[PDB]
RNA sequence: GAAACUGCGAAUGGCUCAUUAAAUCAGUUAUCGUUUAUUUGAUAGUAUACUUGGAUAACCGUGGUAAUUCUAGAG
RNA sequence: AUUCAUAAUAACUUUUCGAAUCGCAUGGCCUUGUGCUGGCGAUGGUUCAUUCAAAUUUCUGCCCUAUCAACUUUCGAUGGUAGGAUAGUGGCCUACCAUGGUUUCAACGGGUAACGGGGAAUAAGGGUUCGAUUCCGGAGAGGGAGCCUGAGAAACGGCUACC
């Protein structure tokens, strides 16, 4: 099958090598997973040493990290917007490592609203401002008011991340290897990395 | 020579710069000491280049053979080939013949290399089809 | 074709050689699993309904479930497939099998009686054969006799009688999963070992902590001397 | 080739076993265990070729199936168990105890020891690091791991292991002036004292040693084994010869002194 | 104490030298670049239970093919 | 020499496993209940270490041939970034990018009536010739290729296909 040997290559001088043995099992390769966004479908592969890999064929959700806040939530992948290796992966919505995705911002919104007692998005929408104003003042005890007050100051986030929350979709990058671990995890894009990928996306 | 000249964002893996803590608004940079009496060049510590194959600001370690040779080509990106002259002994004639080997080595942006220079390279893990060595010291020639 | 007719309810089996093609025309184009009525097949089979369960063709190749063919196909068989018993772990063979659709090219057609219509049969419906072994697992015995979880299962175990010359005796199945003082002894022993192990580990960690503290404080005064 | 080897050709056997050339095609392949295949001494060899108790391998299996043989206080039923350096061999039915210690000749000499000394063993510390739950441990040269070792125990140190409990009694620091024994190379088996340790980063550490007769000989740090605190005071019993090298003329003279 | 289910071994050995010219191999290195049955040491009190199921082989019986270490119904 | 060992926080998982197993003996406690307890072993099972091993790997070293002088890069050739795949590194493969890599110090090509070495004969010295073959390493099982099982095989006294 697929082989990872280097003996089938030409020499560094350009010489053609002669075959030295038949293909070995300890030098095999396998087909790519080509993970798509869809209802979960994970297959198991028995590997060298009797070990076991998981090939993500389709995945709906992933574990995503907010690095500057130190909290990670299980949210929903909305799609792929950018892939450095190949734009065809974007076009077909193929999840690999380093792909830039949009995830649902809902769980992170709940965490931030519960934690700092504020709102994200800056969208004074018709029904949006109703929610924003209600979140501003809720039914809430006094020691919790004080803990939130102490938590303010470290409550504003950077503008570029904040402006995204009005859509419910945050930009993110996959960090796991879905074809290997069977999971599609990542972190929220922030800082100059976010600025770089926004510059690429606007083209 | 901008750092971000690729499709993907260039970063050192797992070195997190928080955009929220407070001022000192520059990205933190990791580097290491390779050991064996080699100094970390200043461009590695206060530099801004990203190079996962650098011995100092990258994930490759130096271990095994230490070689020296003359640089004969700098026409690849971040890779050089060096020439190692030596003398082979032929016992029957009690004499020598001139021989040479070409070795490909990674060169970090922390160094500056030109053809005609003598460099010391340390052995790393295979980082290319032909590269197993990495520049650790550049001598002007 | 012959008809290997069997009767699961009484465990009777016998083969019937029907050489008349027009009789067994209701079997044609039917599948294993499908059920048929025997009014057209013969005359004694009036009111009977049979389930087609397989058979072998004129060359002896068995019928196999799932092969949608009245003809022979060639399949790669592995562990679990019918019509093949693997000889080595992981071994697969490619073998010829007959499809599940009944046609006229079959040497035999295995049948199972589903319902007994109006008459009897010579050696199938009018007789019975006993089961060969009784229950052996404890709760199988209990569910066989409806026994509750209080009755001593040991005294209701079936015991076949074996004769030898004149000294006739009984053979009784050993029962599995039967609780004895030995099994409870082992269940006690495993937990006792776990708890004792945890105690020794806690003692070792405590001793290490005491050693660390002694070194720490003697270091405090030793560097306080200098 | 397709998997592990299970036979051992007789000419491929280690040279310290003193195997004859013509007894057969094969030699006992030592099992996997606490010592390296090349630096071990399988029990069948020890009880057949050395002690001469058994006449053949089938008798070695007859002996060992009856619980007679113990190594480090534990009964072994493995005819090819990889007994190695410092291992204590005990024969209860004959009430007899042995320790495998190299002689100056480079062989595992047959060394009878007392029952009181047959209750511990020395062990060279190979590494120390923390395990699961933050617990530190050291590894000896026989694959023994001991949890909660003394905070001062480092590599190349020797610990005194209590065989009944597997716990560390006391340890010896590696430093200048220590009584050591050479466990590899040309100087296998010779006992000396540390004079100077020479360091080479990335390469090999050399250790200058000196015998009781003042001859200095250098050896790789990997082949050193700390066996005593000072000169003349080891923590184990020495083989007949005290680990002292004699020239060929000297051994000829001593042989003709005790046989003529 | 047959049969059969389960476990392990069958990747060792033995044979041969066709292919193979920086390949094999030799002496030296490296794994801070990995997998590792087995052996030997350690190693887990985790936030219906006086012990759960329901198949299946061996076995009985009906058999098909000229023929195979083929096997099929059914209990 | 490390982003090592290890520890911590937030979560995650078609939730891994923290014993529904076996043989001998069966003793001890009285609040005598078919109570509570407990000796020597078998087989298990997570992780680390160790051992038996594998897989890649640095440096240097091969016979004849120019009636072989240029070779490699179409369809990976040399290198860079990202990914996929692998037990893992690596053009090992893919996408994008650069134009590199070897060579009269003999590359590339051709021949070998070439498996390599430990070794053998001859032997002033220097050399010349032999080594399929008792040991070590490699490769193969009529020829190719593809696989299952398994810790480990691209196994052939295993399977699949073609000749």
């Amino acid at each position: 099958g697929i082989s990872r040997d280097s003996r089938h290559k030409r020499s560094a001088t350009g010489a053609k090598r002669a075959q030295f043995r038949k293909k070995r099992k300890f030098e095999l390769g396998r087909q790519p997973a080509n993970t798509k966004i869809g209802p979960k479908r994970i297959h198991s592969v028995r590997t060298r040493g009797g070990n076991q890999k998981f090939r993500a064929l389709r995945v709906e959700t992933g574990n995503f990290s907010w690095g500057s806040e130190g909290v990670s939530r299980k949210t929903r992948i909305a799609g792929v917007v950018y892939h450095p290796s190949n734009n065809e992966l974007v076009r077909t919505n193929t999840l690999t490592k380093s792909a830039v995705v949009q995830i649902d911002a809902t769980p992170f919104r709940q965490w931030y609203e519960n934690h700092y007692g504020a709102t994200l998005g800056k969208k004074k929408g018709g029904a949006h401002a109703a929610h924003a104003a209600e979140v501003a003042d809720a039914k809430r005890s006094r020691k919790v008011e004080r803990k939130l007050a102490a938590r303010s100051g470290a409550a504003a986030i950077e503008s570029a991340v904040d402006s995204q929350f009005g859509s419910g979709r945050l930009y993110a990058v996959i960090s796991s290897r879905p074809g290997q671990s069977g999971r599609c995890d990542g972190y929220i894009l922030e800082g100059e990395e976010l600025a770089f990928y926004l510059r690429r996306l606007t083209a | 020579l901008t750092v971000q000249s690729e499709r993907a964002f260039q970063k050192q893996p797992h070195i997190f710069t928080n955009p929220k803590a407070k001022a000192n608004k520059k990205t933190k940079r990791w580097y290491k000491d390779v050991g064996l009496g080699f100094k970390t060049p200043k461009a590695a510590i206060e530099g801004s280049y990203i190079d996962k194959k650098c011995p100092f600001a990258g994930t490759v370690s130096i271990r095994g053979k230490i070689l020296t040779g003359t640089v004969v080509s700098t026409k690849m990106h971040r890779t050089i080939i060096i020439r190692r002259d030596y003398l082979h002994y032929v016992p029957k004639y009690n004499r020598y013949e001139k021989r040479h080997k070409n070795v490909a080595a990674h060169v970090s942006p922390a160094f500056r290399v030109e053809e005609g220079d003598v460099v010391t390279v340390g052995q790393c893990r295979p980082i290319s089809k032909t590269v197993r060595f990495n520049v650790l010291k550049v001598s002007a020639g | 074709m012959k008809l290997n007719i069997s009767y699961p309810a009484n465990g009777t089996q016998k083969s019937i050689d029907i050489d008349d093609e027009h009789k067994l025309r209701v079997f044609y184009e039917k599948r294993m699993g499908q059920e048929v009525e025997g009014d057209s097949v013969g005359d004694e089979f009036k009111g009977y309904i049979f389930k087609i369960t397989g058979g072998n063709d004129k060359q002896g190749f068995p019928m196999k479930q799932g092969v949608m063919h009245p003809t022979r196909v060639r399949l790669l068989l592995s562990k679990g497939h019918s019509c093949y018993r693997p000889r080595r772990t992981g071994e697969r063979k490619r073998k010829s099998v007959r499809g599940c659709i009944v046609a006229q090219d079959l040497s035999v057609l295995a049948l199972s009686i589903v319902k007994q219509g109006d008459n009897e049969i010579e050696g199938l419906t009018d007789t019975t054969v006993p089961k060969r072994l009784g229950p052996k697992r404890a709760n199988h015995i209990r569910k066989f006799f409806g026994l509750t979880k209080e009755d001593d299962v040991r005294d209701f175990v079936v015991r076949r009688e074996v004769t030898k010359g004149d000294k006739t005796y009984t053979k009784a199945p050993k029962i599995q999963r039967l609780v004895t003082p030995q099994t409870l002894q082992r269940k006690r022993a495993l937990k006792a070992k776990k708890v004792k192990n945890a105690q020794q580990q806690r003692d070792a960690a405590a001793e290490y902590a005491q050693l660390l503290a002694k070194r720490l404080h003697e270091r405090k005064e030793e560097r306080a001397e200098i | 080739a397709r998997g592990p080897k299970k036979h051992l050709k007789r000419l491929a056997a280690p040279s310290h076993w003193m195997l004859d050339k013509l007894s057969g095609t094969y030699a006992p392949r030592p099992s996997a265990g606490p010592h390296k295949l090349r630096e071990s001494l399988p029990l069948v060899v020890f009880l057949r070729n050395r002690l001469k108790y058994a006449l053949n391998g089938r008798e070695v299996k007859a002996i060992m199936m009856q619980q007679h043989v113990q190594v480090d206080g534990k009964v072994r039923t493995d005819t090819t168990y990889p007994a190695g350096f410092m291992d204590v061999i005990t024969l209860e039915a004959t009430n007899e105890h042995f320790r495998l210690v190299y002689d100056v000749k480079g062989k595992f000499a047959v060394h009878r020891i007392s029952a009181e000394e047959a209750a511990y063993k020395l062990g060279k510390v190979k590494k120390v690091q923390l395990g699961k739950k933050g617990v530190p441990y050291v590894v000896t040269h026989d694959g023994r791991t001991i949890r909660y070792p003394d905070p001062l125990i480092r590599a190349n140190d020797t610990v005194k292991i209590d065989l009944a409990t597997g716990k560390i009694d006391d340890f010896i620091k590696f430093d200048t002036g220590r009584l050591v024994m050479v466990t590899g190379g040309r100087n296998l088996g010779r006992v000396g004292v540390i004079v100077h340790r020479e360091k080479h980063e990335g390469g090999f550490d050399l250790v200058h040693i000196k015998d009781a007769l003042e001859n200095t000989f250098v050896t790789r740090l990997s082949n050193v084994f700390v066996i005593g605190t000072e000169a003349g005071k080891p923590w184990v019993s020495l083989p007949k010869g005290k680990g002292i090298k004699l020239s060929i003329s000297e051994e000829r003279d001593r042989r003709r002194a005790q046989q003529g």
